[PDB]
């Protein structure tokens, strides 16, 4: 009565949807994530959606040598 | 020149201390209750 | 600060506990009056005007009613279980935000805190039922254990999907996050599943198996009487209200709106209470609409229908979040 | 221009018989630098599994019911295919590691990179990941094909931590740019 | 300690002490000179000191008993009240701040 | 003392010993948390080089930069007292309105944007100091220059405009 | 100090147990509690998030061990009919 | 004193105040048949302290492991901004291995009491 | 003259009292003993959940809120199931009748002293602290390390799925073997 998946994969998918919906649609929902992961980011960049830059979670220490500043020295107090 | 008598007690205490351990273990494996002071 | 710290915490606890205990009294009255209206009845309308003193006639009657200590019962456990259930059911109201940070404890791990106090209160039901040494109390206590195996993963897995959007575990931050949108819109299946699991969490119909009266006589609380019985009802209805507050916190924007601070605080409290009262209605509506499920049928439903769907969402939801660059910052902000 | 520094991270030196190209080569490079023997050996290795289970069936029948052998071939087919690809991947990456003869890979690497350096493109690409997450990824996958039999792992991050000094690439590109300018003068 | 990942999402307190010890070992020890790793003895003691605080607890202990016995012997004239310590550094409590400093 | 957050603290220890005459003296910053957050973008608009120089000094003396960068620290304090005085000689009503608003709003910038816009314009026309946040997305309008705040408990009046320097009203 | 006291309770509750095999599986739980609790207090004193991670992985294997133990007890009880350790 | 500690104090004293009132102001007349076990009117064999068959013990064994698994996902939900793609992948591998064990529970019909 | 070192009481923002840790310590030890000496198996599993509770409250009070709440969450369900198995595999009435001899006391004293004395120096100064001039821990504040303080659960999440992902894969395979094995040995035949 129940279809065999390898005998006929398209028939099995119809039976699983109708007769075992909670289990069948769990696999569809769970599989939709990897499909989202593989397809949305390319389309997002195609349409110009740009992933934002990370927010700083540590003081951003600049690179290169120090800038040899002259200002706000001790003699400027008073 | 070593104190044989002073050493002898230490050797008895160490080896005999192990004896209390196997004595206490043999006491705990006794099927009939006989009391802690056995 | 301005005045004493102990006096502040004293008044802050009273402003939560006492009004919540008044609320527990009237959810019982409202249930009886609302089930009656759907049954073409009235409900309590004689003990007090419109029956507004009926919860206190019930409460005062039992604290003046004789208690029985069964001879076959484990007496110290017969009293300890209801006390555990009552104390830990009431402990959940200490993290409820009635406004941004307006809680007795604005904990950063408030959601996990609630999962820990709800699980303890369930263990009191198990202990009290087994301690009677009566057979219906014994059969009911086993049902409570089966029910927790059924609904604890359901709730915790459902909650984890809310945390994947809020990024906090703090109850105030999850409400603050819903200023964007209420979580019942993007998480519509999770709201249904969480609500279903909350009815099962509460031992409420159609999942009233531990205390079923058509199958058991009173289930776990059959041998229990007087104030020990008062504890199990206070635990049940405070647990109902608390689960309706939490469902409103997690999916309905909590306190968000649909002398100067008092107007703002009142409106926050009204908004949360209005949304909580709607969900309290849906509990009573669900009790008057459905039959009881079998306990094996509930275990099968939670384990082969609800849990497979939830784990699929646990995979799916962060995959959508990363795809759209929508992972929430996990720093303190809102 | 010259990055003024070509070894920025501390790497592990392994005693091997051939030049090290990349201690963590990207997935695409392993497939692109694969020799056609690697597809011959990995296809033979994938076929070995189900063919072993077929031969065991012919000489010593399992006496299984009507649909069992077909089920078992589907598992033997996948496991062979899974181990065949892991074998195909290991053959190409050992050459990147200097643990197999790599003259051809050494010369295509020294051209592809000096092509990226004369073009100003980053040697190993741009990551969407943070520079610390790039490091955790380099640390997780470097020399990870040597554990393929137990736990597998592939590099899918465009990090810049590959265990080699990048000075050779910049040296060749500038000399190639030096030769290009002189040739362009006679025009 | 030695991991580099502390309780607040920042790095561990004894991570600089550990990175210095490993740096010392790799930059001094070798098979040619086995005894180059004796340079690491003070560096390895600092890492344990950062971790368990036995040497600093011994220093404060000796200093605290020495300090207290001098306080009892010291001449006492007037002790500042708790409220006076609270007043130090405030907007309009110049009198109390001066009393705290014996000035 | 340790950077660990205390769990059983019941006492505070104070030292009345002053820093020795050798180390030059810097008068400390007197602003509170609300005024300092309201003027933080102005700090960095003027004091960035010194703020960045003191941090690169400490990174150049690992484990010892507390003692060995005392002059760079004295310089950052002076740079920061300069903007505070400047924000006080001018734009003092606007400055007060902003940080007094911030204290009643959990110190959340998005909850006081109209007072920020008014102050930012007054700081710009008397100090040439602009609020700049690095790496904000170019696809969308900067969040601090947005008319509608989604997390603001009170909606921003339609008649309150964000301050963008240069373009007139 | 409490970590040592708890470890000794679990070690004797496992060795000097004359009640049932479920209590022996509880004593293993107590020992893992004490070992985990020592790692947690040390982590706090050394500012190490790894020892909290280590403690978390002890909890997950501690529950996995208690599932295999309870599963093996059910197998044993099904045939023996008593899980009571017995001394003549 | 903190509100949390005071809250625990009150809920305990409410549990005492109700309990004390009943223990003082209610009648107490315990006698033989009042103190007996309910069994709907007829005394029966006392069997509640003898080994009883739980037909859903395989569900308790699985609940313990899955409780451990969803606990190992809560750190991820509060650390997504830092974890990003690289951390999401490992969290997906972790969920994927756990789901296969659940598929074993469903296929073998362990959770299907009859 | 000049004191210069001033002790003061913290009016607000002060922490808990460390008296409460010694209370939880005795109760945890008290409840730990009652788990093994109790005649009734249910009474000893109740002392077991209590024992996990004082340890969790000990962890919460020293700022280990996640692992403290997570310990409690995991074990309340674990003790409930362990309760569930005592009612299926143990005759409660015959176990209460079952007793215990006093012949184990000599071994208890010997084993207790030897292990505890030997296992004491195996523990570091940080733990043996607070075992008439005592020491006081001093803490101050930092601004660079406080820019975006994470909660402990977030700090573990920062590394649990990247830096230490191998521990997660191995842990997930212990759980898988437990899920498959516990069912295989107890499943009803079909
Ligand atoms: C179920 C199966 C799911 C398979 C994957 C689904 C689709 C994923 C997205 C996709 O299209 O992949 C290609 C896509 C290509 O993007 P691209 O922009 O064309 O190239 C960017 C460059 O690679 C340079 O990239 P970059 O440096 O700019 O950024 C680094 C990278 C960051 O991405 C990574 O670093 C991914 C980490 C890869 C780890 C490899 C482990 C292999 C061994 C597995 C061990 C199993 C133990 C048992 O960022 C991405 O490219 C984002 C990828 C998407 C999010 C990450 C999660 C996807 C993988 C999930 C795997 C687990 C699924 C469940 C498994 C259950 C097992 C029972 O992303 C990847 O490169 C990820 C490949 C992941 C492969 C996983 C293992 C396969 C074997
Ligand atoms: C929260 C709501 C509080 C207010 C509702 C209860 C107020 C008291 C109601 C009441 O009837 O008290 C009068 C009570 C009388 O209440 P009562 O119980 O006699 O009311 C019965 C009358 N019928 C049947 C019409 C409802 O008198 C006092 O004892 C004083
Ligand atoms: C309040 C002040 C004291 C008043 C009670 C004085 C005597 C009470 C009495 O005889 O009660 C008999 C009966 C019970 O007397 P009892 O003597 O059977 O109580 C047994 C309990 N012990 C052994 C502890 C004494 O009381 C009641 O049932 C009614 C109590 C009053 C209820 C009024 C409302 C309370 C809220
Ligand atoms: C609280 C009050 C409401 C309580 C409802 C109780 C219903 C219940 O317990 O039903 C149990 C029942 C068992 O049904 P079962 O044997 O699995 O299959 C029957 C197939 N005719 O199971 C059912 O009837 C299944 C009910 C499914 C409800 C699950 C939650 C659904 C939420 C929205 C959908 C999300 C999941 C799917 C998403 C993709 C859909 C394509
Ligand atoms: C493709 C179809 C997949 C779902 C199949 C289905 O509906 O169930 C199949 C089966 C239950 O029916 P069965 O017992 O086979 O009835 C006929 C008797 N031979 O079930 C089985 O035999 C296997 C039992 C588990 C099947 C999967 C159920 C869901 C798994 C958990 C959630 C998955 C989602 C999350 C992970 C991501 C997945 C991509
Ligand atoms: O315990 C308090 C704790 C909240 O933690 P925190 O807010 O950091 O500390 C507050 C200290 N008063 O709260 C928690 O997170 C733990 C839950 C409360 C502690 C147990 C409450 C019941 C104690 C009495 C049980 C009687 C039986």
């Amino acid at each position: 009565t129940t279809p065999r998946f390898w005998s006929t994969p398209l028939k099995y998918c119809r039976w699983a949807a109708r007769e075992r919906p909670a289990l069948f649609f769990s696999v569809v929902i769970g599989a939709l994530g990897p499909v989202t992961l593989a397809t949305v980011p390319p389309l997002r960049r195609l349409i110009g959606d740009v992933d934002a830059a990370p927010i700083p979670l540590t003081y951003p220490i600049p690179p290169g040598p120090r800038k040899q500043l002259k200002g706000y020295d001790d003699d400027t107090e008073d | 020149p070593k104190d044989a008598v002073h050493l002898g007690l230490k050797g008895a205490a160490v080896v005999g201390g192990i004896g209390l351990l196997f004595a206490a273990v043999r006491t705990s494996l006794a099927r009939k209750n006989v009391g802690p002071w056995a | 600060m301005s005045y004493s710290q102990t006096i502040n915490s004293l008044v802050e606890v009273v402003l939560v506990l006492v009004p919540s205990l008044v609320g527990i009294a009237y959810v019982t009255v409202g249930e009886r009056k609302t089930m009656g209206s759907m049954q073409r009845r009235l409900g309590p309308n004689a003990v007090g005007i419109y029956g507004l003193l009926q919860a206190f006639a019930d409460a005062l009657k039992l604290l003046l009613k004789e208690y029985v200590g069964p001879t076959q019962a484990n007496l110290v456990l017969f009293f300890l279980g209801p006390v555990i259930t009552l104390i830990f059911s009431l402990l959940g109201y200490a993290v409820i935000p009635y406004g941004p940070g307006l809680a007795v404890n604005d904990l950063s791990t408030g959601i996990l805190y609630m999962l820990a106090v709800s699980s303890l209160a369930t263990y009191g039901i198990l202990l009290a039922g087994w301690s009677a040494n009566s057979k219906y109390a014994f059969l009911g206590s086993l049902r409570s254990t089966a029910q927790l195996i059924s609904y604890e993963l359901v709730l915790s897995s459902s909650i984890l999907l809310v945390i994947m959007l809020s990024g906090s575990l703090s109850l105030t931050v999850i409400v603050e996050s819903q200023r964007a949108i209420w979580y019942i819109l993007p998480l519509l299946p999770v709201f249904i599943i969480f609500f279903i699991g909350s009815v099962a969490e509460t031992n409420r119909a159609p999942f009233d198996l531990a205390e079923a009266e058509s199958e058991l006589v009173s289930g776990f609380m059959t041998e229990h009487a007087a104030v020990i019985f008062v504890f199990f009802f206070l635990a049940e209805y405070g647990s109902i209200v608390l689960m309706c507050i939490l469902t409103s916190i997690l999916f309905l924007g909590g306190y968000l709106l649909i002398n100067a601070p008092t107007v703002e605080g009142s409106f926050y409290g009204l908004s949360l209470g209005v949304k909580t009262s709607i969900l309290i209605f849906v509990f009573i509506w669900t009790r008057a609409s459905f039959p009881r499920i079998r306990f094996d049928q509930l275990m099968s439903f939670c384990w082969t229908v609800l849990l497979p769907i939830l784990f699929a969402l646990i995979v799916l939801v962060p995959c959508i979040l990363y795809s759209f660059n929508i992972f929430p910052v996990n720093i303190s902000l809102l | 221009n010259t990055p003024t520094q070509t070894y920025q991270f501390p790497s592990k030196t392994v005693k091997t018989d051939y030049p090290l190209i990349d201690n963590d080569p990207h997935f695409t490079r392993v497939i692109r630098y694969a020799r056609p023997s690697d597809y011959a050996h990995g296809l033979a290795a994938a076929a070995a599994g189900p063919a072993a289970l077929w031969l065991m069936e012919r000489i010593s029948p399992s006496q299984v019911g009507r649909g069992g052998f077909a089920k078992a071939m589907r598992l033997a087919g996948f496991i062979g295919l899974a181990g065949g690809f892991l074998y195909f991947y290991q053959r190409s990456i050992l050459r990147f590691y200097g643990m197999s003869e790599n003259a051809r890979e050494v010369e295509m690497d020294m051209r592809e990179m000096t092509d990226r350096v004369k073009a100003g493109l980053p040697l190993y690409g741009e990551s969407r990941l943070s520079p610390a997450m790039q490091g955790v990824a380099a640390r997780q996958s470097r020399y990870s094909a040597l554990f393929f039999g137990v736990m597998p792992w592939f590099n899918f991050v465009n990090h810049n931590q590959h265990g080699v000094d990048t000075a050779k690439y910049y040296q060749q590109a500038e000399r190639e740019l030096e030769a290009e300018r002189l040739a362009r003068e006679q025009a | 300690m030695a991991s580099g990942y502390g309780l607040n999402g920042g790095p561990s307190r004894c991570f600089p002490f550990w990175q210095e010890l490993l740096a010392c070992y790799v930059t001094n020890s070798s098979e040619d000179n086995p005894d180059g790793k004796n340079k690491c003895i003070p560096v390895m003691e600092d890492y344990y000191e950062c971790l368990h605080h036995r040497k600093e607890a011994a220093r404060v202990r000796a200093l605290q008993a020495a300090y207290r016995e001098a306080e009892a012997k010291k001449l006492q004239e007037n002790p500042p009240t708790a409220g006076q310590i609270r007043n130090l550094g405030l907007l309009n409590k110049e009198e109390d701040t001066k009393k705290v400093h014996c000035a | 003392m340790a950077t660990r957050k205390p769990a059983f603290n019941q006492h505070v220890l104070l030292d009345t010993t002053p820093l020795p005459d050798s180390i030059p003296k810097v008068k400390e910053i007197g602003a509170s948390s609300a005024p300092l957050l309201s003027a933080s973008f102005f700090i960095g608009a003027r004091c960035k080089d010194y703020n960045d120089d003191y941090m690169q000094c400490k990174n150049e003396n690992p484990g010892r930069g507390e003692f060995e960068c005392l002059k760079e620290g004295r310089r950052v304090t002076r740079c920061a007292r300069s903007v505070l005085k400047d924000i006080n000689t001018h734009c003092l009503e606007q400055f007060r309105a902003h940080w007094q608003c911030l204290d009643n709003n959990n110190q959340q910038l998005w909850q006081c944007r109209p007072a920020e816009w008014k102050l930012n314009k007054c700081v710009y026309e008397n100090l040439k100091l602009e609020k700049v946040i690095p790496d904000q997305p170019k696809n969308s309008t900067p969040v601090h220059l947005r008319q509608r705040q989604i997390f603001a408990h009170h909606a921003i009046p339609p008649w309150e405009r964000p301050f963008i320097p240069g373009q007139p009203e | 100090n409490i970590t040592l006291i708890l470890f000794l309770i679990g070690i004797l509750g496992f060795v000097l147990n004359r009640k049932n095999i479920i209590l022996m599986l509880i004593s293993i739980e107590i020992m893992l509690l004490s070992i985990t609790f020592l790692i947690l207090l040390s982590s706090l004193n050394m500012d190490d998030i790894i020892g909290q991670t280590y403690a978390i992985y002890i909890i997950v294997v501690a529950g996995a061990e208690s599932a295999i133990g309870l599963g093996i007890l059910v197998a044993f009880y099904r045939l023996r009919g008593s899980i009571a350790i017995e001394y003549k | 004193m903190s509100a949390m500690s005071i809250y625990i104090i009150f809920v305990s004293i409410i549990a005492i105040l109700f309990l004390a009132i009943d223990l003082i102001f209610a009648p107490h007349n315990p006698y033989k048949e009042k103190l007996s076990a309910f069994e709907c009117g007829f005394h029966s064999f006392s069997q509640s302290r003898s080994p009883f068959n739980i037909s859903f013990f395989i569900y308790g064994l699985v609940f313990l492991l899955l409780d451990l698994e969803i606990l190992l996902l809560y750190p991820f939900a509060v650390s997504e901004y830092v974890n990003s793609a690289y951390g999401l992948a490992a969290a997906l591998i972790f969920i994927g291995i756990i789901t296969i064990g659940f598929v074993y529970e469903l296929g073998h019909d362990a959770l299907k009491v009859h | 003259s000049q004191i210069s070192l001033l002790l003061l009481k913290e009016i607000y923002t002060n922490g808990s009292t460390h008296i409460m840790l010694d209370i939880l310590s005795v109760l945890a030890v008290i409840s730990g003993i009652c788990v093994i000496i109790s005649k009734n198996p249910i009474v000893s599993v109740l002392h077991l959940i209590g024992l996990f509770a004082y340890v969790s409250f000990y962890l919460i009070l020293i700022g280990l809120n996640f692992v403290g709440l997570s310990y409690l969450i995991v074990y309340i369900g674990a003790v409930s199931i362990l309760f569930l198995f005592i009612l299926m595999l143990i005759n409660i009435r015959t176990s209460e009748l079952q007793s215990n001899t006093s012949n184990s006391i000599p071994l208890t004293i010997l084993v207790g002293i030897i292990i505890s004395s030997f296992l004491f120096k195996m523990l570091p100064y940080g733990v043996i602290i607070s075992n008439k001039n005592d020491l006081f821990f001093i803490t101050s504040k930092i601004w660079d390390g406080a820019l975006a303080e994470n909660n402990h659960i977030s700090s573990i999440g920062n590394i649990m799925y990247t830096n230490y992902n191998v521990w997660l894969i191995l842990a997930s395979f212990i759980l898988l073997l437990a899920m498959v094995g516990a069912i295989v040995i107890t499943i009803k035949p079909r």
